[PDB]
């Protein structure tokens, strides 16, 4: 948003026991994914990596191995109790990047601010066979 | 391919001997056939006939063949 | 994560704190050797048992003795390879390149060792 | 009565009358020309 | 608390519905546009929960549709014994059961198939029936077919009524929900009514009318001179005559005496020598102690005279300290979604069918059962397969209920809770525990044959070169041929004949006779554990990942039935539950047909035969002992020597045998190009085919499409099975038919 | 010319274990080398 | 990583960001479309290919374009 | 007498074949009493056994060294040897009836499009149309030449569904 919020590790984790889905040795040797959310009561959700989980009355942090499941886990709470949390990435040096709200307006709105990136200007179908771009190294769909 | 070709009707031709470790003494028996000291293998690729068509009768011609197309590769 | 009773033993903790492998507190040819001899003794056991020649006397024994060292040569050619093909790039000495050299090279020593302690005690 | 017919008037319903009589058809041919292989009248 | 809650009339019986195909669901509700939509519409046909969010409604449809399949039960069973009353042979097969052959399916002669009716004896021509409805009727006391056309009409009417009945129970008077949730009053009702009321019904039966019957059919008389069952119900002095102890006349039930009763209710556990079958006084014992047991079980619950047991309370209290919450949340699991039911009722009835198959092929509870090898073997290899289905659907709709009915909120900290949470320690140590016992069974078959194939005999493991005898299993069968001698002194013989003992046989044909188990046993039957712990793992796989997963987190959203999530991931296809349940269905036929062929071989080898006076000469001459070891055995001794009855059937009675046998091979073949290939290729054909229909205008309004990739599975997993299964029952039936 | 009798006994083995086993290391060194 | 390719056909519906299960797409202000939104891949490092982007677009032919190529740990998804 | 073969009247092992059925027919038949229905129904199936056997006869069929009748399909050799009759008529009779479901079947496509949601005529048939097309289509050469004429029969290559290059 206006400012990139910075990630708390002393922020409680949510109510769970033991989860066996959970972040292997790839954890520790690149990257793993730290999912913050801000829940204004206590309440049961159901985590992508297992079973079920308690959230605590205040910040919320959770960890897992894989993007896919931080935005699973973000969408269920946006679906269920329009929680909008959001997940940084930090690698094995302690680098953190912020990940879902880039503009922290989230990807469905606009907000006037995000240039557009790899976006072909032609119409699909209209782009050039195989064998006129041959030894090249560039696809028909990358120019 | 001596015996082969002295005759072409009765006795069987043979591909390659076969020595493996894992075969029992019942099996070494039973597999040595077409005149042979040891297990080998009844040949059916065909390279009996055919080398008799072309004119080859003596061990030593194949010998030569062989080495002559070792070299060749 | 999921914490269990028999993986959080005290029992298992301890059991599995003095073994070779997790002791860390002796050089990688020490458990090399320990390793080489525990497993060459225990695979000489199905060598001298169930081989081609358990019929015939005495034979039964020898040879599942050369087998068990050729078995162990082989895992000793495996352990070198994984030594060099896995720690090629950058506190453990184990986990090292050369350590895990020396590791095989006690780990061959003591399946030798071990076939020859099988052999012994299959004679006696 | 229309409901029922329409019923009636469905894929499946229209394709059990054809297959009952095409079926019927045949058997009975079969069976008052039993074993015909060639066309001789 | 408990009652009765009925809504009246609230669907009208109007066949404005019965016009539009689609409406059950609001997607099939807006017409067809393309072909796609033709197999959704026989598809979601019962998908009951997807129609409506409501589960009065649901619970209304599921009442409805258990009574229209009890009235197609009744249907088939009356038609049954029309067939039996009318197109049979069973008058002439009472006179001689160990001469004619069973007949109840009669052809018409039209193009040939006349030949079909075979000389079965006794005058008739028709098809041998392995069904074995014969030996039942010959246990229920029927002599004419007089009896046998009375209860067809029942079973019609019976069938009719049903159908009336599922008709006024969803349309005119609507059970509630609260009357469906009353889980205690149909347990108890259940328990006491319809499994105890009918076996103290059968008991009685048993008692007043098969058991004289039989037992004067034992005796050798006419049939036609035997006297009719009310004569024995109403006078009581051919019951005292038969009986001695019918001429108290329930003196000793009432006065406890019931020693007195020892009689007609006896304890002679084994086979009856007369005919091969089970006594049926220990028959009736047995069901009228069957029905006290449900009959005491049955005033088990409380509904609404405050004694009895509470399941939620007895759930929540059965908790311990390694398990949490124990069977906290189960209660309303099982009270609000029905597919949770659906898994266990599958399941349990599946594991009742493959008993009910292990103990008829032990013990046949029939007259004249064992003798008939045919109807043995098939009833085996049919509850065997029943059993199959039942137990691989209990894993299907246990992942349909993990897909939709599961919720978290009511599931914390329990027992499933728990399951999913150490899911993957599971499937880790399941396929571990698989893969162990498929390398030390299927290598120890494969070394078997290679050390056969390199002429080392002694290296083997056979009866004669290494004995890996199960000596577990020979000392359970010691035992129990000593159960009669000291634990159970009450027993006049052994419970069975396949522990030990002697060999009866009836007519010159072996009935039974004691089961010898040696290495080949041993690995068959570990071959089967194998291939049943592959299968679980497979279906507990589906079951346990159907919500989420490493590979993928939202596999809930997706849906219990979706083909794929694309080729992402390094590819998705065949992730979901639905496939787990396909590729399961697969390795449960594996496993049911390699036990079946193990039946089949073991009982011809060292079970059925001829009794002669130097001996009981096999079928096969017992080569199971020394063929079972390798694999070329079953494909030389088992398939090669039999299926030969199979090939050179034509010309005879069982040349229909022969054609459904290359029927079956014709649709299994057909079924790989289902399982195999894809969806682009057959719609891009379908595209030129269209374009085809264009040229010539004929191109339908109806959009052609390929069938969907989980069609397409179902498709290709449908006919696999059908092939296999008529492939097996082909032979099976051909090959004990033609030599037993 | 005639390879001599023991030939069996020693190509058989070389090329059943020895060959396949130095090319497993070869191509296993291979498949890991690393920079 | 992947190829993710967004045309001039799209509508700016925003159907494949929604249906988007890993944050690749986005939507960024556009005049070549009533709706003034056209779908960018900003992230096309963290897609893994799942195509299901595409089954969302509402358009003939589709808008959006995923070529798969090159796969890596976040490709694969692999959680170790 | 073509391709080496000999007529079924004149062969021997057609003959032994009937011989052969006869007696595994009367070898049945046996084993019954004659006062019962498997007798009748026995004789029943040798009586058209023996009527087949004699129709196969005397109607231009041929047999070759095995006495299962054989059939010539070129025509020409099978219209000089009054074999015509095996396949050169019935496949004529089999196009007349594959022609006469072509037809009734484009005149139902066609007639079930100019109406709101030809799908649902699709689904749900108009059995009266249906069998009013069903009696029409006696004259499907006619009907099928003459749209072949008028160049209504098939559709130009400009409003055909096409796949791209
Ligand atoms: C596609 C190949 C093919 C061909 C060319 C034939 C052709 C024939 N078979 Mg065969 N048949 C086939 C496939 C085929 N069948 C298959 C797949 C099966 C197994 C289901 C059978 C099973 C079968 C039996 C069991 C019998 C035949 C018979 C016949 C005759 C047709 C009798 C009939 O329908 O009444 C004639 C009907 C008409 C002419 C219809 C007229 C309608 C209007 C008037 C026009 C004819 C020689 C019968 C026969 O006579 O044997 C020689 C016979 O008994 N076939
Ligand atoms: C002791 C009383 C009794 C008896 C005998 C039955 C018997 C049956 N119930 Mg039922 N049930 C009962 C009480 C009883 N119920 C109560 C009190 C409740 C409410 C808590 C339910 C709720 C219930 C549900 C929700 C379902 C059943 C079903 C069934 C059938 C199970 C299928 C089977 O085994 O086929 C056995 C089949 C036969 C023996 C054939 C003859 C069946 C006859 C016609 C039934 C006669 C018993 C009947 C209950 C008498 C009262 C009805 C009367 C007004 C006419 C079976 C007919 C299932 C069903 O719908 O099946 C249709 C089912 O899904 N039951
Ligand atoms: C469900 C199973 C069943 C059934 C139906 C029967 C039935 C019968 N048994 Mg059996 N029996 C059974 C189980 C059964 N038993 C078991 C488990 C045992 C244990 C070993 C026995 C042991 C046994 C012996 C040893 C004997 C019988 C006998 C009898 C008969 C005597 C009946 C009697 O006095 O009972 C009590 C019956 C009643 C009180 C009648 C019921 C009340 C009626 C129906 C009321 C009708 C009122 C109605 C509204 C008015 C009529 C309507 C009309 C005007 C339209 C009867 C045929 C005896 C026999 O055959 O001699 C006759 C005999 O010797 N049985
Ligand atoms: C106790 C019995 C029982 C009951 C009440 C249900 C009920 C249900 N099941 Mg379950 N199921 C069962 C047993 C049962 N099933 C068993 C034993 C299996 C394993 C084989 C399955 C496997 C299964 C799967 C895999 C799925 C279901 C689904 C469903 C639902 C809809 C079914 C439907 O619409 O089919 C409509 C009817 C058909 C599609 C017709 C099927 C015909 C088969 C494929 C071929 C029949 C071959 C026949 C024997 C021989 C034909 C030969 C030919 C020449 C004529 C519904 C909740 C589906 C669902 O969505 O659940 C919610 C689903 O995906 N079930
Ligand atoms: C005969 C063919 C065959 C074989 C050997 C396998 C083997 C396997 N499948 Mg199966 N499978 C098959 C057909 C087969 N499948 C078919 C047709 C289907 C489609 C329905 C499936 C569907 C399927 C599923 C769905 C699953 C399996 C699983 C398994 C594994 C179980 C491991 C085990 O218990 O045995 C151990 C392996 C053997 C006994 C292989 C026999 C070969 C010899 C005896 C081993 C040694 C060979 C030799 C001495 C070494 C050579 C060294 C060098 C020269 C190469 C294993 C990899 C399961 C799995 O992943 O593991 C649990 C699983 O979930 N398969
Ligand atoms: C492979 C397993 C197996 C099987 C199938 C049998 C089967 C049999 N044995 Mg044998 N037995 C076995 C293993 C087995 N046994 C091992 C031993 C050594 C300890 C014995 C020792 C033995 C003796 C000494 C005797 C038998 C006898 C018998 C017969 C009757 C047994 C009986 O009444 O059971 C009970 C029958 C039932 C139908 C009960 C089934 C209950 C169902 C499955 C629900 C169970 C739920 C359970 C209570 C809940 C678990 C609670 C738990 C958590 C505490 C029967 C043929 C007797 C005999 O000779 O036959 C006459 C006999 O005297 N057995
Ligand atoms: C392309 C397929 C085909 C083939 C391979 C044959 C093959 C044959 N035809 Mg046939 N023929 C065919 C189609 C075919 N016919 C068609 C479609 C017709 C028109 C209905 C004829 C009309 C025909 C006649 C009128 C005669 C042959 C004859 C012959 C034979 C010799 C032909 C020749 O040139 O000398 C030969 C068996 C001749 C024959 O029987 O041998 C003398 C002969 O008189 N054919
Ligand atoms: C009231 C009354 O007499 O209703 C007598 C009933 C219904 O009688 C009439 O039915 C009409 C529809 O056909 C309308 O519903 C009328 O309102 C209704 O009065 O007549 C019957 O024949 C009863 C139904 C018999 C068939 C039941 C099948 C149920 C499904 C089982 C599968
Ligand atoms: C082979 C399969 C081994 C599974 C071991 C874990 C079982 C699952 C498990 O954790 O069980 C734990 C269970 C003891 O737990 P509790 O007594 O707390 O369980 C009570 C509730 O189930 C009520 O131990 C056993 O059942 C002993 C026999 C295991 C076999
Ligand atoms: C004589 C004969 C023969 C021969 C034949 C021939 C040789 C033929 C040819 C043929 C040809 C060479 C053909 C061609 C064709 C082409 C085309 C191009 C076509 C088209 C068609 C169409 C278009 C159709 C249509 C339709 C339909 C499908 C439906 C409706 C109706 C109609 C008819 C219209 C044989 C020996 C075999 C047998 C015997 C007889
Ligand atoms: C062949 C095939 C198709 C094409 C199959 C289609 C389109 C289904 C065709 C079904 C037909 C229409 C059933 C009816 C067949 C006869 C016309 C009906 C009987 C006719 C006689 C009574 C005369 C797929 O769509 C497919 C999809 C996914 C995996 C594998 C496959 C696959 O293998
Ligand atoms: S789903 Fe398609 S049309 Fe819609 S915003 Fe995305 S690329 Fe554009």
């Amino acid at each position: 948003p206006w400012k990139q919020p910075e990630l708390d590790p002393d922020t409680p984790s949510p109510i769970f026991g033991g989860s066996t889905g959970g972040l292997l040795r790839k954890a520790q040797v690149e990257e793993f994914y730290v999912t913050t959310w801000e829940s204004p009561k206590e309440q049961i959700f159901e985590m992508p990596t297992g079973g079920a989980a308690i959230m605590r009355k205040g910040p919320n942090l959770l960890k897992f191995a894989r993007k896919e499941q931080c935005l699973a886990l973000t969408t269920q709470l946006r679906t269920k109790f329009k929680m909008t949390p959001c997940f940084y990435r930090v690698y094995a040096d302690g680098k953190v990047e912020y990940l879902h709200p880039k503009d922290g307006v989230y990807p469905e709105k606009v907000n006037a601010g995000r240039v557009g990136v790899n976006q072909n200007m032609r119409s699909i179908g209209e782009n050039v066979d195989p064998i006129k771009v041959k030894f090249t190294g560039s696809q028909p769909f990358t120019i | 391919f001596e015996q082969w070709v002295t005759d072409p009707i009765h006795v069987r031709p043979i591909a390659h001997a076969i020595w493996d470790p894992h075969f029992g003494q019942p099996a070494v028996e039973a597999f040595t056939r077409g005149g042979a000291s040891g297990p080998v293998n009844i040949a059916t690729s065909g390279v009996y006939q055919w080398w008799y068509t072309i004119g080859l009768r003596s061990n030593q011609e194949l010998y030569v063949s062989s080495v002559f197309l070792a070299l060749v590769s | 994560m999921l914490e269990t009773p028999v993986t959080s033993a005290p029992i298992v903790a301890n059991y599995l704190s003095n073994l070779p492998a997790y002791r860390t507190g002796v050089a990688p040819n020490l458990r090399g050797v320990e390793i080489g001899l525990a497993h060459g003794f225990l695979l000489a056991g199905p060598f001298i048992k169930l081989g081609p020649l358990r019929n015939v006397p005495g034979a039964a024994e020898v040879v599942g003795c050369m087998s068990a060292a050729g078995l162990v040569l082989i895992l000793a050619l495996c352990l070198s390879l994984y030594g060099n093909a896995a720690f090629q790039s950058t506190q453990d000495p184990l986990m090292s390149s050369e350590g895990w050299a020396k590791f095989a090279g006690g780990f061959t020593v003591g399946g030798l060792s071990g076939v020859a302690w099988a052999y012994v005690l299959t004679q006696v | 009565m229309k409901d029922f017919t329409t019923y009636l008037s469905t894929a499946p319903v229209v394709g059990l009358g054809w297959a009952i009589f095409t079926s019927g058809l045949l058997i009975e041919i079969n069976r008052f020309f039993p074993d015909p292989l060639v066309f001789s009248f | 608390k408990v009652k009765i809650a009925v809504d009246r009339n609230p669907v009208e019986t109007n066949f404005e519905k019965w016009a539009k195909p689609g409406h059950f669901s609001r997607a099939l509700a807006k017409g067809p546009n393309t072909t796609t939509w033709i197999w959704n519409l026989h598809a979601d046909a019962h998908d009951f929960d997807n129609h409506t969010s409501d589960l009065e409604e649901i619970s209304r449809k599921v009442f409805s549709a258990h009574f229209g399949q009890l009235g197609i039960i009744l249907i088939w069973l009356s038609g049954m014994y029309f067939h039996g009353a009318r197109f049979s042979n069973y008058e002439g097969w009472l006179s001689d059961p160990t001469h004619i052959k069973p007949s109840a399916q009669v052809v018409w002669p039209i193009v040939g198939q006349e030949i079909l009716n075979g000389d079965v004896g006794g005058g008739f021509q028709g098809i041998q029936i392995t069904s074995g409805f014969f030996q039942l009727w010959r246990a229920s006391g029927i002599t004419s077919e007089l009896q046998l056309y009375s209860t067809a009409i029942g079973g019609l009417v019976l069938a009719a009524a049903c159908f009336f009945a599922g008709w006024f129970h969803y349309h005119k008077a609507a059970p509630k929900l609260e009357w469906f949730q009353n889980v205690e009053s149909m347990l108890n009702h259940h328990l006491a009514g319809l499994l105890g009321l009918g076996s103290l019904a059968w008991a009685g039966h048993q008692i007043h009318v098969s058991l004289p019957v039989n037992k004067l059919l034992d005796a050798g008389v006419d049939p036609k001179e035997i006297p009719l069952p009310h004569e024995f119900l109403l006078n009581q002095s051919i019951i005292a005559d038969l009986y001695p102890s019918f001429s108290k006349g329930l003196a000793p039930f009432f006065t406890l005496n019931w020693a007195e009763y020892s009689d007609f209710l006896t304890f002679k556990g084994g086979l009856n020598p007369v005919t091969g079958g089970l006594w049926l006084s220990d028959t009736a014992h047995h069901h009228l102690a069957i029905a006290v047991l449900f009959l005491v079980a049955g005033h088990q619950y409380r509904t609404n005279w405050g004694i009895g047991h509470s399941i939620k309370d007895i759930l929540e209290s059965h908790k311990g300290p390694f398990t949490g919450n124990g069977h906290a949340g189960l209660y309303e699991i099982l009270t609000t979604s029905w597919h949770a039911q659906l898994a266990i009722n599958l399941a349990l009835f599946g594991s009742l069918s493959i008993i009910v198959a292990h103990h008829m092929y032990a013990m046949p509870p029939y007259p004249y059962l064992a003798t008939d090898y045919g109807t043995q073997l098939s009833l085996f290899t049919h509850h065997m397969w029943i059993g199959g289905f039942c137990v691989v659907g209990a894993g299907a709709h246990a992942a349909i209920f993990m897909v939709r009915d599961y919720d978290p909120t009511n599931n914390y900290n329990n027992l499933l809770d728990r399951v999913i949470r150490h899911r993957d320690a599971i499937i880790s140590h399941l396929n571990w525990v698989s893969i162990f016992l498929g390398f030390h069974s299927f290598g120890l078959y494969i070394h078997n044959d290679t050390m056969s194939a390199l002429g080392r005999p002694q290296d083997m493991f056979s009866d004669t070169a290494i004995q890996l005898q199960p000596v577990f299993a020979q000392w359970i069968q010691n035992t129990h041929f000593t159960a009669p001698q000291l634990t159970a002194p009450n027993a006049l013989a052994a419970t069975s004949l396949t522990w030990g003992g002697d060999v009866v046989a009836v007519g010159g044909k072996v009935a039974m006779m004691p089961i010898a188990l040696g290495t080949s046993d041993f690995l068959v039957h570990h071959i089967h554990a194998f291939t049943i712990h592959v299968t679980v793992l497979i279906l507990l796989k589906g079951v346990l990942f159907a919500r989420s997963s490493r590979l993928i987190p939202d596999k809930a959203n997706l849906g219990f039935r979706f083909p794929c999530d694309g080729p992402g991931r390094g590819g998705t296809c065949q992730v979901s539950a639905w496939d787990h349940v396909f590729l399961g269905l697969f390795w449960m036929y594996n496993s049911l047909s390699i036990v079946i062929f193990h039946f089949s071989w073991k009982m011809q080898s060292d079970v059925w035969g001829t009794v002669t006076d130097s001996g009981v000469s096999h079928i096969t001459g017992g080569n199971f002992a020394q063929s079972a070891n390798t694999i070329n055995g079953w494909l030389r001794d088992f398939l090669w020597a039999q299926s030969s009855q199979v090939i050179q059937s034509y010309g005879s009675a069982l040349s229909a045998y022969g054609l459904m046998f290359l029927g079956a091979h014709f649709v299994w073949a057909f079924s790989l190009m289902f399982l195999f290939s894809g969806r682009g290729y057959w719609q891009e054909l379908i595209e030129s085919i269209v374009w085809a229909h264009n040229k010539l205008r004929v191109a339908p309004s109806i959009q052609p499409r390929a069938l969907s990739i989980t069609q397409g599975r179902a498709v290709g997993v449908a006919h696999y099975l059908l092939g296999g299964i008529a492939t097996t029952w082909s032979f099976f039936l051909a090959r004990i038919i033609a030599v037993g | 010319f005639v390879p001599p009798a023991w030939a069996p006994s020693l190509f058989v083995p070389l090329t059943g274990l020895v060959l396949p086993a130095i090319g497993m290391a070869w191509a296993f060194t291979y498949i890991q080398k690393e920079k | 990583a992947h190829v993710v390719k967004i045309y001039d056909t799209c509508i700016g519906c925003t159907q494949c960001v929604r249906a988007c299960p890993l944050d690749v797409l986005e939507m960024v202000p556009w005049d070549g479309c009533k709706a003034a939104q056209m779908a960018s891949s900003p992230r096309t490092e963290d897609c893994v290919g799942c195509k299901r982007c595409e089954t969302a677009c509402p358009t003939d032919f589709l808008s959006v374009r995923v070529y798969l190529g090159n796969e890596s740990t976040r490709s694969l998804g692999l959680a170790y | 007498d073509v391709a080496g073969l000999t007529p079924c009247s004149e062969s021997k092992a057609y003959n032994k074949l009937e011989r052969k059925e006869l007696k595994t027919l009367e070898k049945r038949l046996k084993k019954y009493e004659p006062g019962s229905a498997p007798y009748l129904a026995l004789q029943a199936t040798k009586e058209r056994t023996q009527n087949r056997f004699k129709n196969y006869a005397k109607a231009g069929l041929l047999c070759g060294n095995d006495g299962l009748p054989h059939l010539i399909s070129d025509p020409g050799l099978a219209l000089r040897f009054n074999h015509a009759g095996e396949v050169f008529i019935p496949t004529f009779g089999f196009l007349y009836v594959a022609g006469y479901i072509g037809h009734v079947g484009r005149q139902y496509i066609i007639k079930s499009k100019e109406d709101a949601k030809p799908t649902d005529k699709e689904i749900i048939l108009d059995v009266p149309l249906a069998l009013q097309l069903a009696f029409q289509g006696w004259a499907w050469p006619l009907a099928a030449i003459q749209e072949l004429r008028n160049g209504s029969l098939l559709e130009k290559d400009e409003n055909i569904t096409v796949s791209p290059r």
